[PDB]
């Protein structure tokens, strides 16, 4: 309790460089795992189309798949714009 | 067949091999090494590769900085040797040019399997795939694989990191 | 296999040969082993480049490190060898017979 | 190919430079005006002579710590990949790991010159 | 090991579209949106059958869509189009946000004369179904009969007859 | 000493503010030209293929004349047992042709800066 | 000698980076994808000494991808008789195999 | 065509160096409270031009215990390298585009070092190898933590591509996300670049003139001229990373003087610096390297690389 | 060197070995061959002399050498076949070159040269680590791949290993060149059956391990590391000389003791497959080495040779520590010849 404050105390006073490394350490370890945002860094990196989307062949059982591009149906990047 | 840069670059390389293999003092054979590095790295870049020959002429430059330093310190003598100053240093290294040109001529005149198969030449170039796509390198994409796909890789290797510095600092403790 | 394939293996060859006959230093025997080493990158690189297989562009980079294991562990031994002889010569390991 | 073409132009300027600087001036060179630079006396011994490093520890840690750098540098790439929880993992390991060596290396006393 | 068949270079023959990449560029996402079934035709015959001599007429009508597209294109309104792709040509590396005013005007001109709406973000994209009288191909691979694998361990374990039956050992 | 502190972490906080921003719609535009070059893609490949098949059947003529004289020669015999199509070799494309146009479309896109 | 760790818990240590058909980033395909897939498919499950006799047109079609040598030696034999012919001068090359052809897209 | 842009680029290189070490001196003087040189040309604008009339007329000298080979190559890798350094650059369009040019100039710098490490140890004097081996000191100090400290700057940019710095830094200079990096950085060119308070290779009050005091006459204005280059070049390749000048593509020219101040007055600190400190010992620098700057670095790096995932902004273009 | 240091690089060697034997890929048999030897190269020094070091310098230079052979042989497979799997080698050459540094490793003739002297150089705790674990790998490899092993090189070199093991055997007064050619031989003997029959190299690899840890314990108990250091012992611990000579035995294949077992075995499964010559000229050559375990067995415990004052002292003191598994040893060393049907269960 007062021996860790102690402690902190002594080496900002000697190493603050150590000091502060340790802290940027720390918090680039911990931080991510508390972030919201790290979900919506995977689904933009999923939403590059880096590759050609191959069709699929009709057969009369695809409800949730498109027809065209513009179709309702498939992925909607509407959450990225208003990113 | 296509200037045969890629061929001159090879000869180069196998020439500083013989160079530093003759084994003259380690100053000359440390910029020999570094002279096939740098050849080698064109090789590849040659051949789409520009992360890896960038990385490999990097890293051997840094390593030989290092063998120049413990030369100086630990590889020294009165009178370092190039390779004109000493019978067998020269012996070894015409004989190295010469057995390579034997080589060269017997793949490019005829063919003939030397140790493993056959040669008949027609250069590099035909050996390419004449793919057409992409955003991206292909190299680029397999090496930042290791980060998703090389998990036990990078795991071993960090592993064997820490443990060489360790063991660097065991073996030199004296005592 | 074309002339690069056969100049780079012949180059491979130079360097065991170069290791495997000694001369007085042991950085030179090092400097071939280390040349050895560049050899086996530069080969598997331009295998791995020409079949397109995407997924070993990593593995010679991982070679370059062990590479580098090996040239720090030879660099080491050559100090503790010169700390006792002021030489590097492999002559003086001459303590043990068989 | 303009690269190989801009090599060899550098270095055909810099080779024309010091053919210049060797063939243009008057030359009058002696043993004495050749002789090594002591600032006013003979050399006791040769320039050749082991010279000792101090800093020979920190000089192999250099080659296994440069090594490293190779395996950060694909680092922008991977940052695109779908599963970013595992290659994040994995590049913080790998720094983590780094900063052990070199913690362990600076406690042994291994970054202290000799004496 | 056989003759490669290869067609002549008479039915090799079809109309190019003969236009270069920054007018392609500045076309391409209403191109996208309006040339949807014969190209999704085309590359789904080219993903099914792993050969370029059988989709031959797919890419004959994928040029004619094409240059249908452009005749129209050309037709109602050329001028804003005209300014767009150069806009787009000036730049190296061809960039959309150097040029978004031709852009407003080139689809505002398609909107209004052709009904033409410019698709979303991750629109073209997508994953689509393709409907084709084209029969799924049997073997694309060419593969022959695979080897009958071996038969099979089958039966109740027994103990062994006389034991190990080494040497001397009677266990 | 607080006060240098507090403004260093007020910049990068600003910046860290700016660049997420800016690499938002640096993201998004990219996702746009990706599309466009998926638009084009299916010309491309029709065009290619058409190219790929019209080198072939030259090379595939020009062989038919040259190899008569040679008596136990197969024209346009395959090295494959199998009968599907195998991705030409760059080689077999360019083999009776210039060497300028080898060269480029053996390292055009690498010598290119 | 071969404690198939691996298989016995399900890890996947290094099986993911053995062969050329198995799973790349981005799905880029290697140059012999569909002659591995053909002479793996053909060798499973039949044990390798069936396999060296089994699968030898297989395997043999992939050592072709791989290394081009039937490939190239046919190139040569072709181009040998080319300039056998224009040497003497029966043989004429035509104008688009000399840099005189009418490109197309 | 492609000749004369090379020309174009490589001769106003050599001029601006030779202007370079008139506006040392002068800046060097006026913070010393005097002039320098003013009486040869106007306002001492002749002075380079004598000087290197004066330097290529004088007797180069060739040592009689030197390695002739390695001592005529040295200036000749020094000097092509120097100028070899620019072309990637984007300026703000560059001469090579390159894919990895951070890494090709990455490369370049760790060659440059064996033209300073082959003159000292050809040199064959005492002098020259203790020049020599500082050299490789100074490496060994500088040269992981410069890496590292390139990444981690490079990771918002999201490639190795020059020209893609000048999009990044569109609406706001890099610096105001990375002053802690560039500070590092800042220092690891002065290093790098053999400057004062790391000008230990040199030495000139410790080794009378430490790796080229064997040389005279053309060879050591090559030596000069390829310091000089690398101090512009490192300053211009700085001003890239850090100061992002806005470049309109029909309107280049701005982009380019924007460009060219920024890299004048990252050379004029250099000197600033020079004028003010003194110099470090050749241990304390690789203390400082590995002690202060290398932990910092490493942290530094694993908050670059968490930055972009925590807060949705990782750059495009894999 | 630090315990916690020591245990950290220990466990680092037995690691790469691990490695080694559960991978699937080459490239990571390849690492932990690299981890392995970078864990073992500080071991060897662990006691600093210059022996020691000239040891260790010698046995990284053998090793890196055949490592880089290894990688070789690997990337001309690769090129021959685009194949990371360790199965079959797809190329005669890359086998060669496989074959050689598998060789090279594990100390077979003609790359024996550097295990006497490395043998000599480091500790008997180095020694026992060096002769017993480090021959895991490389037979592991070797056992993966025996279907593609040429026959004729492989028996040369295990016929080689025999001869050579013999006779230099025949020459040494020191204790750990006795069992480095000891290990040589007993390694010809291994690979002499591995392309016939794998079980058969693993039972003479555990034989062989087994008497080889209970010498290299009772060495260390009786801390000799020379004949005449050890002819001291019985007048200290006559118990320990018993237990000596009777391993010593066994090492020499005599029935009815367990060293009898592998030869037995391996000679037998050579004859399933018309190999009699070789077969006999095996066993006519391990009648060397039986005959220097014998003169080993006359100078330590058949007869008692003269000692010295100062061992009275010696008689006060007991020692101080223990090894839990040295009775385990010496028993399966030499008492285990009826039940070797057991060794089904090996395969
Ligand atoms: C306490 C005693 C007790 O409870 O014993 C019950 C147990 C009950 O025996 P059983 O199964 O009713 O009688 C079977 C007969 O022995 C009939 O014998 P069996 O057919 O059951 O034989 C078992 C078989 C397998 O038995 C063995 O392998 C181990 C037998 C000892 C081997 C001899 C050396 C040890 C003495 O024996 C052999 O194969 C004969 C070969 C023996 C030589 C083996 C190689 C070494 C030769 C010399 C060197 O009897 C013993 O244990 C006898 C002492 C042993
Ligand atoms: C293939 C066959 C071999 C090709 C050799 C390449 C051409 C160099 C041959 C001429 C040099 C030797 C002349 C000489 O000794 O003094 C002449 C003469 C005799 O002086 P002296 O005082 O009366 O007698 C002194 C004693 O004789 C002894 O005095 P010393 O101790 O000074 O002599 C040492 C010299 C004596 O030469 C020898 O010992 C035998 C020559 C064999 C050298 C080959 C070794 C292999 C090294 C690696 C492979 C390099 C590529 C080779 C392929 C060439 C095609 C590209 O050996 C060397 O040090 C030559 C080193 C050349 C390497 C240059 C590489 C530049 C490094 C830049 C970084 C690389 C970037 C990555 C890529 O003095 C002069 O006239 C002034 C010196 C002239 C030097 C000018 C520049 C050096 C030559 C150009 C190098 C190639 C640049 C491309
Ligand atoms: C504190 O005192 C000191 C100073 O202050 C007074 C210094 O300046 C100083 C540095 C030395 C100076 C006197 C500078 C010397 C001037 C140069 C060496 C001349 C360099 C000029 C040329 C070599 C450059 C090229 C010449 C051409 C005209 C350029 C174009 C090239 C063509 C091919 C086109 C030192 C060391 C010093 O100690
Ligand atoms: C059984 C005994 C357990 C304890 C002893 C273990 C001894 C070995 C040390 C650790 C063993 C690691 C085995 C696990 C291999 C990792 C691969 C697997 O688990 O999945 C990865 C899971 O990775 C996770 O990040 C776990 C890795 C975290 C481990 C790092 C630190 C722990 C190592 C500590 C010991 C090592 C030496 C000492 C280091 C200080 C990636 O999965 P994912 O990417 O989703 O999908 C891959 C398929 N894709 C690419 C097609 C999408
Ligand atoms: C910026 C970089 C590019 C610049 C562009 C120009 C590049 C110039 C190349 C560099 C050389 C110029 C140096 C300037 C002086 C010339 C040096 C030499 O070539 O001249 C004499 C050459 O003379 C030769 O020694 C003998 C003369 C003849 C030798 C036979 C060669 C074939 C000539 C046959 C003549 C027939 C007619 C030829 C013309 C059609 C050497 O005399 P030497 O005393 O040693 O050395 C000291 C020179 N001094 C006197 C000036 C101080
Ligand atoms: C010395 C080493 C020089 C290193 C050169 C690297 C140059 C470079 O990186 O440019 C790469 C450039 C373009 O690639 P990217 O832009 O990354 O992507 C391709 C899409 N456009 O690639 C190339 O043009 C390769 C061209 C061949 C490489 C040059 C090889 C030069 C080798 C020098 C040999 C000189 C003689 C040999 C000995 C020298 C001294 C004795
Ligand atoms: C959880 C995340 C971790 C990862 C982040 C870290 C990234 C890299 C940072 C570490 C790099 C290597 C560290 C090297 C350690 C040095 C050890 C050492 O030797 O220390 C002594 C000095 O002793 C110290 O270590 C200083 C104090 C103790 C360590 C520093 C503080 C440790 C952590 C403090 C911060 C904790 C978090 C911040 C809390 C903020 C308040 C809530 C060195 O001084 P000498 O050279 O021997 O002295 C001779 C000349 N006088
Ligand atoms: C919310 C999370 C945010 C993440 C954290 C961000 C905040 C970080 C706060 C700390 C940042 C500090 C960065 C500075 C790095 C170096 C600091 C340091 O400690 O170095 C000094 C030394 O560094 C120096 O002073 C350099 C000496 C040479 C100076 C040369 C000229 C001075 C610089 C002139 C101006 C620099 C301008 C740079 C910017 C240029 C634009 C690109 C340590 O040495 P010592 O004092 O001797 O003590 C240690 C051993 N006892």
């Amino acid at each position: 309790a007062g021996r860790i404050a102690s402690f902190l105390k002594n080496a900002w006073a000697k190493e603050p460089v150590l000091v502060a490394s340790f802290a940027i350490g720390g918090l680039a370890i911990i931080l991510p795992s508390l972030s919201p945002y790290t979900n919506y860094a995977i689904r933009i990196n999923r939403a590059t189309p880096y590759n050609y989307p191959v069709p699929l062949r009709d057969d009369g059982n695809m409800p949730d798949v498109p027809s065209h591009p513009q179709d309702p149906q498939g992925p909607s990047l509407e959450w990225l714009k208003n990113l | 067949m296509t200037m045969y840069i890629a061929f001159i670059l090879s000869t180069i390389f196998v020439i500083g091999f013989v160079g530093f293999s003759s084994k003259p003092s380690p100053i000359y054979g440390g910029l020999g090494l570094i002279v096939s590095g740098g050849v080698g790295c064109g090789i590849v870049l040659n051949f789409g590769g520009s992360f890896l020959g960038l990385m490999v002429f990097l890293i051997y430059l840094g390593g030989m900085l290092v063998v120049f330093g413990y030369t100086t310190a630990m590889a020294t003598e009165m009178y370092p040797e190039v390779w004109v100053s000493n019978k067998t240093v020269f012996g070894a290294f015409v004989s190295g040019l010469m057995m390579e040109f034997c080589m060269v001529y017997y793949a490019l005149k005829e063919e003939e399997v030397e140790i493993i198969f056959k040669f008949n030449g027609l250069g590099d170039w035909v050996i390419y795939d004449t793919g057409d796509s992409g955003f991206f390198s292909e190299e680029a994409m397999g090496i930042a694989a290791l980060y998703s796909y090389g998990t036990w890789l990078v795991i071993v290797t960090g592993w064997s990191l820490l443990i060489g510095v360790v063991v660097i600092m065991e073996i030199t403790r004296g005592n | 296999m074309p002339l690069v394939y056969m100049n780079i293996i012949m180059a491979f060859a130079i360097a065991l040969a170069g290791l495997l006959m000694y001369r007085s230093h042991l950085m030179s025997s090092l400097l071939c082993l280390e040349g050895m080493m560049l050899s086996l990158f530069i080969m598997s690189t331009l295998i791995i480049l020409n079949t397109h297989f995407t997924l070993a562009n990593m593995m010679p980079i991982i070679l370059l490190v062990f590479a580098a294991c090996e040239a720090a562990l030879g660099l080491s031994l050559l100090v503790m060898v010169s700390n006792t002889y002021g030489t590097d010569y492999v002559q003086n390991l001459n303590l043990l017979q068989c | 190919m303009n690269i190989m073409l801009t090599l060899l132009t550098n270095v055909t300027l810099a080779s024309l430079l010091v053919l210049i600087a060797f063939w243009l001036p008057q030359l009058n060179a002696y043993s004495e005006k050749t002789s090594p630079y002591e600032c006013g006396f003979d050399p006791m011994g040769s320039a050749r002579l082991p010279f000792s490093m101090k800093f020979f520890l920190v000089a192999i840690t250099f080659l296994l710590f440069d090594l490293e750098i190779a395996l950060l540098l694909p680092l922008p790439w991977a940052s695109q990949t779908n599963n970013l929880k595992t290659m994040l993992t994995m590049a913080l390991f790998l720094l983590i790991l780094l900063a052990a060596s070199l913690a362990y290396e600076w406690t042994q006393k291994g970054l202290e010159w000799a004496e | 090991p056989g003759i490669v068949e290869l067609p002549t270079l008479e039915d090799l023959k079809v109309q190019e579209v003969k236009v270069s990449s920054s007018v392609l560029k500045a076309a391409a996402h209403h191109y996208g949106a309006q040339c949807d079934k014969p190209n999704k035709e085309f590359m789904l015959c080219r993903w099914e059958e792993k050969d370029p001599r059988r989709c031959l007429e797919e890419g004959k009508l994928v040029n004619q869509c094409a240059l249908d597209f452009f005749r129209q294109i050309k037709r109602h309104c050329a001028e804003p189009f005209t300014e767009y792709w150069t806009c787009i040509d000036y730049s190296g590396l061809q960039l959309f946000r150097h040029c978004r005013k031709q852009q407003a005007k080139f689809d505002e001109c398609v909107l209004d004369k052709l009904g033409w709406v410019r698709p979303d973000l991750g629109e073209l994209s997508k994953v689509t179904k393709v409907k084709t009288d084209r029969p799924l191909p049997e073997n694309p691979y060419h593969s022959r009969a695979r080897p009958e694998p071996n038969p099979e361990a089958e039966g109740d374990l027994k103990p062994a007859k006389h034991g190990s039956r080494l040497f001397f050992w009677t266990m | 000493g607080y006060s240098m502190f507090a403004v260093g972490i007020g910049t990068l906080l600003f910046g860290y503010w700016s660049m997420m921003k800016w690499n938002r719609e640096r993201r998004r535009l990219q996702i746009e030209d990706f599309e466009a070059r998926i638009a084009l893609m299916p010309l491309f490949q029709a065009e290619k293929d058409r190219r790929v098949l019209q080198m072939l059947r030259e090379n595939l003529e020009e062989e038919a004349i040259i190899m008569k004289d040679v008596p136990d020669w197969k024209v346009g015999e395959s090295v494959f047992h199998t009968t599907r199509w195998v991705t030409p070799m760059m080689g077999e494309l360019y083999g009776l042709r210039t060497n300028e146009e080898i060269l480029s479309a053996t390292y055009g896109f690498i010598w290119y800066t | 000698p071969f404690f198939d760790v691996q298989k016995r818990l399900g890890l996947d240590l290094d099986r993911w980076m053995t062969i050329q058909s198995a799973e790349q980033p981005h799905k880029i395909p290697g140059r012999c994808h569909a002659f591995e897939k053909e002479w793996i498919e053909c060798a499973h499950g039949i044990g390798g000494i069936r396999a060296e006799k089994e699968c030898k047109i297989e395997f043999d079609d992939f050592v072709e991808c791989l290394l081009r040598q039937k490939t190239m030696k046919r190139l040569s034999a072709i181009k040998r008789q080319r300039d056998k012919l224009i040497k003497e001068g029966k043989y004429t090359p035509p104008p688009h195999h000399l840099g005189k052809e009418d490109p197309r897209p | 065509m492609f000749m004369i842009n090379i020309l174009s680029l490589i001769i106003p290189i050599l001029l601006a160096v030779a202007f370079l070490t008139l506006v040392e001196r002068k800046v060097l003087g006026y913070m010393q409270l005097r002039k320098g040189p003013n009486v040869v040309g106007p306002y001492g604008l002749l002075q380079p031009i004598a000087d290197a009339l004066k330097l290529f007329t004088k007797e180069p000298l060739r040592p009689a215990t030197s390695s002739i080979s390695m001592f005529i190559i040295a200036p000749i890798l020094a000097l092509s390298l120097a100028l070899t350094m620019w072309v990637p650059l984007p300026m703000p369009y560059p001469l090579i585009n390159m894919n990895l040019g951070v890494l090709f100039m990455l490369a370049m710098s760790s060659l440059a070092v064996y033209s300073i490490l082959w003159s000292g140890w050809a040199s064959n004097s005492k002098y020259a190898l203790i020049g020599a081996l500082r050299a490789v000191a100074q490496t060994i100090s500088y040269e992981v933590t410069l890496a590292i400290i390139l990444l981690s700057v490079l990771l918002m940019n999201g490639s190795y591509t020059l020209s893609t710095l000048i999009t990044t830094q569109e609406h706001i200079w890099m610096i105001f996300t990375s002053w802690p990096l560039a500070m590092m950085w800042f220092i690891s060119t002065l290093a790098e670049t053999n400057r004062a308070p790391f000008d230990l290779t040199e030495g000139e009050s410790e080794l009378v003139s430490g790796f080229n005091v064997e040389y005279a006459a053309g060879p050591f204005a090559m030596f000069f001229m390829a310091e000089y280059a690398n101090i512009i070049m490192m300053n211009a390749f700085t001003a890239i990373l850090f100061l992002g000048a806005s470049h309109d593509p029909h309107t280049p020219e701005l982009y380019t003087i924007n460009f060219v101040l920024k890299t004048l007055a990252l050379t004029i600190t250099f000197l600033w610096i020079r004028a003010s400190y003194p110099r470090f010992r050749y241990d304390q620098l690789m203390h400082l390297l590995w002690k202060s700057f290398l932990p910092l670095t490493l942290a530094l790096c694993m908050w670059h690389i968490s930055l972009p995932i925590m807060t949705a902004s990782i750059p495009p273009q894999s | 060197m630090n315990p916690i240091i020591y245990t950290t690089l220990i466990m680092t060697v037995m690691s790469g070995t691990m490695l080694v034997m559960i991978s699937s890929h080459w490239l990571l048999i390849w690492i932990g061959f690299e981890m392995n030897l970078l864990a073992m190269i500080p071991v060897l020094m662990k006691n600093f002399n210059p022996r020691a070091t000239e040891a260790a310098t010698k046995y990284f230079l053998t090793q890196a050498t055949a490592s880089m052979m290894l990688m070789m042989a690997i990337i001309i497979n690769l090129l021959y076949s685009g194949q990371w799997t360790i199965t079959k080698m797809f190329n005669p050459v890359a086998m060669t070159m496989m074959t050689m540094a598998l060789a090279m490793k594990l100390g077979l003739s003609p790359f024996h040269f550097w295990v006497p002297e490395v043998t000599q150089g480091i500790s008997l705790q180095a020694g026992l680590l060096l002769l017993t674990w480090q021959k895991l790998a490389p037979l592991s490899v070797l056992c993966q791949i025996s279907q593609s092993i040429n026959p004729n090189l492989m028996l040369t070199m295990a016929m080689l290993s025999i001869l050579i093991g013999g006779w230099g055997g025949l020459n040494q007064t020191q204790l750990r060149k006795i069992m480095a050619y000891s290990s040589i031989a007993h390694m010809g003997w291994m690979t002499a059956v591995l392309p016939y029959n794998t079980t058969m190299t693993i039972l003479n690899l555990l034989i062989y391990i087994t008497m080889t840890l209970a010498m290299f314990m009772l060495l260390i108990h009786s801390s000799a590391t020379t004949t005449l250091s050890l002819s001291h012992t019985w007048n200290k611990m006559p118990v320990i000389t018993s237990l000596m000579m009777v391993t010593l035995l066994s090492m020499g294949g005599l029935p009815p003791l367990s060293g009898f077992m592998p030869k037995w075995m391996i000679i037998q499964e050579m004859t399933k497959n018309e190999s009699i010559i070789m077969p006999t000229l095996m066993a006519m050559t391990a009648l060397l080495n039986l005959y220097f375990y014998m003169r080993l067995a006359y100078s330590s415990s058949l007869t008692m040779f003269p000692s010295t004052n100062n061992m009275k002292m010696k008689w006060q003191f007991e020692h101080t520590k223990q090894m839990k598994l040295l009775p385990t040893m010496i028993v399966l060393s030499t008492l285990v010849l009826p039940m070797t049907p057991a060794l089904s269960s090996l395969n």
